[PDB]
DNA sequence: CGCCCTGGAGAATCCCGGTGCCGAGGCCGCTCAATTGGTCGTAGACAGCTCTAGCACCGCTTAAACGCACGTACGCGCTGTCCCCCGCGTTTTAACCGCCAAGGGGATTACTCCCTAGTCTCCAGGCACGTGTCAGATATATACATCCTGTGCA
DNA sequence: TGCACAGGATGTATATATCTGACACGTGCCTGGAGACTAGGGAGTAATCCCCTTGGCGGTTAAAACGCGGGGGACAGCGCGTACGTGCGTTTAAGCGGTGCTAGAGCTGTCTACGACCAATTGAGCGGCCTCGGCACCGGGATTCTCCAGGGCG
């Protein structure tokens, strides 16, 4: 229940502070904590796409990286 | 179980450049995901570019003509002359 | 006589402190059951791996990093300091999406 | 093995098994392994002079996934050859605008 | 004295015929990879067994989140200014044809050898793995080292 | 009585033995290196034909180029106030040390469907063609649609 609130409004802004930013309005938090609840949706969707195709009740790093290859962002690091 | 990986050539061409500073084990997993990435780039550039001239042949034209149109000037330019270099040594 | 700084100061040195940490700005937890929410009405029961998690937060937390930076100069193309919520949708919308 | 011969580091009967079994060509020359493997072999020696100066600048003698950050962007070429890679622990630049001063 | 509301005017648009024009499709000639069957050998699914990190959990241990109070300063609304590009008429050039007819080289199609590598084969060795050893960080004797106290004195 | 001192009773950096972590070196089984046979795919040539140019006069048109008026819209100046910036104390909950499991991840034989490889037919699909009904462009006329001048109204 409601775990897209978990995301604190401090945290939004040590990433604004990141992304340069000086003064941060209201709607800020609200828009960037959308634009993630769509993020993780377009992310994590391919992500159980390629756990079923694998027939896996485990979703592992491979599984994230190549759903992160086929979009075009291609995230190094873990699972390589 | 065994797996594959490019540490000890990293290590080597390490020591061929700066035989002082070491590398990091994330770092190094780092440049594996680079090498097995352009691997894939100029591999399947490769394909295609064999596949347009209706050949089922992948020769050392396919490669020079990709490198060049796949990178800049610079590094299409020195990877074609040291590549070409090392080839023509070679055989 | 009490000690403030004034208006716009302390930007500055978390700029300067955040700007130099490579840690992750979000706790495991809420993520951790932010993640399982979405994975909810996807597939029943599933299971997550120790990793993969870091590697989701982590594209996450650099890709926003990078959307803060282009909605931070269309707030300058508008010149003033203040992010504003159309900034977002210019941004987000003026990079193909 | 033929790349001491060629002057060359990487396996040259790697790459080569690995473009046989890779699902590309039919037929597959002798000199596309030498040729990659001579690529591959410039390319990561020059990620790898970078990061190691970019390690020199800050006084290390490791390698952190922070100079290889900066390393590749402050590259034009490398910036231009990979624009979407994503480093992990690697940070951003120190980019401050001018507006904000 | 000067501004909303109305009326006259003008022109830009929509829509419906009305006839010349050309390529969509049909039709045919033709012709070549799909279809059918046989052979053959080969990787994928089915267990089989195993083993190992994810799961759910419990309890110190701080540490960010939060609520709020103050505040001050920039986003915003308003106003006056002025200048710059649109609308239009007049000037100036790009491109089509007529004259007056010729070739030209480069991809295409067809033919023709010839030799580099797939495939098979065996011999060897090399890097993933196990272990040795020092670097750095850790926790503890220690020889003084600073208050506290008997403690004797002038 | 007021006072200096000789020694114990605690600290404290200082020096020494001790605990992870990562670099460094010594192996042997799935890799590569290499040798020989086949052959069809790649390098090379002989017409070819086919649309693509060569060079420049003129006459004329539609599009490009310039020139001015000014109207409205970009833009500088300035006051306001409430919306976040900044600073405290108080709470909920993640980090982390440690634990008992298991159920799914992960490496390995069997054979058996079952798709890879190869002759024979042909028919459905591709090159060629030649029409006409839908399409291109514009007049006729109605319709809307904006521009400008009172004047009744402030």
């Amino acid at each position: 229940r409601d775990n897209i609130q978990g995301i604190t409004k401090p945290a939004i802004r040590r990433l604004a502070r990141r992304g340069g930013v000086k003064r941060i309005s209201g709607l800020i938090y609200e828009e960037v904590r959308a634009v993630l609840k769509s993020f993780l949706e377009s992310v994590i969707r391919d992500s159980v796409t390629y756990t079923e195709h694998a027939k896996r009740k485990t979703v592992t790093s491979l599984d994230v990286v190549y759903a992160l290859k086929r979009q075009g962002r291609t995230l190094y690091g873990f699972g390589g | 179980a065994r797996k594959e990986t490019y540490s000890s050539y990293i290590y080597k061409v390490l020591k061929q450049t700066h035989p002082d500073t070491g590398i990091s084990q994330k770092s190094m997993s780092i440049l594996n995901s680079f090498v097995n990435d352009i691997f894939e780039r100029i591999a399947t550039e490769a394909s295609k570019l064999a596949a347009y001239n209706k050949k089922s042949t992948i020769s050392a034209r396919e490669i020079q003509t990709a490198v060049r149109l796949i990178l800049p000037g610079e590094l299409a330019k020195h990877a074609v002359s040291e590549g070409t270099r090392a080839v023509t040594k070679y055989s | 006589k009490p000690h403030r700084y004034k208006p716009g100061t302390v930007a500055l040195r978390e700029i300067r402190r955040f700007q130099k940490s490579t840690e992750l700005l979000i706790r495991k937890l809420p993520f951790q059951r932010l993640v399982r929410e979405i994975a909810q009405d996807f597939k029943t029961d599933l299971r997550f791996q120790s990793s993969a998690i870091g590697a989701l937060q982590e594209s996450v937390e650099a890709y926003l990093v990078s959307l803060f930076e282009d909605t931070n100069l269309a707030a300058i193309h508008a010149k003033r300091v203040t992010i504003q919520k159309k900034e977002i949708k210019l941004a987000r919308r003026l990079r193909g999406e | 093995s033929r790349s001491a011969k060629a002057g060359l580091t990487f396996p040259v009967g790697r790459v080569h098994r690995l473009l046989r079994r890779g699902n590309y060509a039919q037929r597959i020359g002798s000199g596309a392994p030498v040729y990659l493997t001579a690529v591959l072999e410039y390319l990561a020696a020059e990620i790898l002079e970078l990061a190691g100066n970019a390690a020199r600048d800050n006084k290390k003698t490791r390698i952190i996934p922070r100079h290889l950050q900066l390393a590749i962007r402050n590259d034009d070429e490398l910036n231009k050859l990979l624009g979407n890679v994503t480093i992990a622990q690697g940070g951003v630049l120190p980019n401050i605008h001018q507006n904000l001063l």
